[PDB]
């Protein structure tokens, strides 16, 4: 089986799993949308209102596709969905991991120029170590995130659901720290009372901070910003291996014949839906499998890399 | 159609039902309707990102059961 898509299954699996791509009409939210063309890239299935189609649902005006993913490892409910983790990919090129140097699959590929690859085990280690060391980055736009292990520029993870690989409790911890860091970046302060840790936004005028809020929102402690003790009077004192990194690069480590008429067809981006430009055959086939186009190929690998 | 949790840094959780197409402002109204906090004093944060009142939960790709952090202004 070839799997283009990986999701985080928050359901029974509690891990990264191969996923199934599905499409519906964005208006009626029914599986009644016939796409104009198949998706060819991640952008096509992640950004709303990018792909067009005809809805077959009676009297529905919808012409827009809404893509969603489901875990493919467990028998899914109709309503449930799982977040797509676009950085993750089957390691078909057998690239080594930047940390452990082993060949593993699936792998996460950073969006740095080097396209550094790391196994999910080592990515988890990276995340856990950085979270404890308060080494996560606060971006005013991207939120609380990490770049590539090797520190490559413009590599901060944008899809923050990648951090679910931490596990449920550690993810919650990641989100708490993100909110805490966000508060501090907003010029606010955290209540210093043990068992509180409230997020408070006072003014730079008033350095008289009271933990305001009832029914569990505040504790009521009045503190001074500097010392983080009870309101004072006036002013009172009281490592990435070089060779491992080089080998762990996605890229730095055309046409295909029709299965029926052997006449060469050129691919359309990443879309695996192939239609033969030969009037006597015109077969619809999968670039990957070489079988006739079907719903299994759509769910598993509608598009790739 | 989607259940989410609104959590203070203190650890108080507020369960709220939302439509993924609902604006963040509508989320703040639901917090008022059950905790009495005026929307104007609410700051919602998701995964370290301060949320835009005019954006939707679907813009943040929030799924059922996920947590938004509430901070008082
Ligand atoms: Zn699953
Ligand atoms: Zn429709
Ligand atoms: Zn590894
Ligand atoms: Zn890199
Ligand atoms: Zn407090
Ligand atoms: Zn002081
Ligand atoms: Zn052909
Ligand atoms: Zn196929």
């Amino acid at each position: 089986i070839y799997n283009s898509f990986y999701v985080y299954c928050k359901g029974p699996c509690q891990r990264v799993q191969p996923g199934k791509l599905r499409v519906q009409c964005s208006t009626c939210r029914q599986a009644t949308l016939t796409l104009t063309q198949g998706p060819s890239c991640w952008d096509d299935v992640l950004i709303p209102n990018r792909m067009s189609g005809e809805c077959q649902s009676p009297h529905c005006p919808g012409t827009s596709a809404e893509f969603f993913f489901k875990c493919g490892a467990h028998p899914t409910s109709d309503k449930e969905t799982s977040v797509a983790l676009h950085l993750i990919a089957t390691n078909s090129r057998n690239i080594t991991c930047i940390t452990c140097t082993d060949v593993r699959s699936p792998v996460l590929v950073f969006q740095c120029n080097s396209r550094h690859v790391i196994c999910l085990d080592c990515f988890h280690l990276y995340c856990v170590t950085r979270l404890n060391d308060r080494q996560f980055v606060h971006d005013p736009q991207l939120g609380y995130s990490l770049p590539c292990v090797a520190g490559c520029p413009n590599s901060l993870i944008k899809e923050l659901h990648h951090f679910r690989i931490l596990g449920e409790e550690q993810y919650n911890r990641y989100q708490q720290y993100g909110a805490e860091e966000c508060v501090l970046q907003m010029g606010g302060v955290l209540c210093p009372r043990p068992g509180c840790g409230a997020g408070l936004l006072p003014e730079p005028d008033q350095r008289k901070v009271t933990c305001e809020g009832g029914n569990g929102l505040g504790c009521g402690f009045a503190f001074c910003r500097e010392c983080k003790e009870a309101y004072h009077e006036g002013e009172c004192s009281a490592r990435v291996d070089e060779r491992a990194a080089e080998q762990a690069r996605w890229e730095a480590a055309t046409t295909k014949p029709c299965p029926r008429c052997h006449v060469p067809v050129e691919k359309n981006g990443g879309c695996m839906h192939m239609k033969c430009p030969q009037p006597q055959c015109r077969l619809e086939w999968c670039w990957n499998c070489g079988c006739e186009w079907n719903r299994v190929c759509m769910g598993d690998h509608w598009f790739d890399v | 159609s989607m259940l989410i949790k609104v959590k203070t840094l203190t650890g108080k959780e507020i369960e709220i039902d939302i439509e993924p197409t609902d604006k963040v402002e509508r989320i703040k109204e639901r917090v008022e309707e059950k905790e009495g906090i005026p929307p104007q004093q609410q700051r919602l944060i998701y995964s370290g990102k301060q949320m835009n009142d005019e954006k939707t939960a679907a813009d943040y790709k929030i799924l059922g059961g996920s947590v938004l952090h509430l901070v008082l202004a």
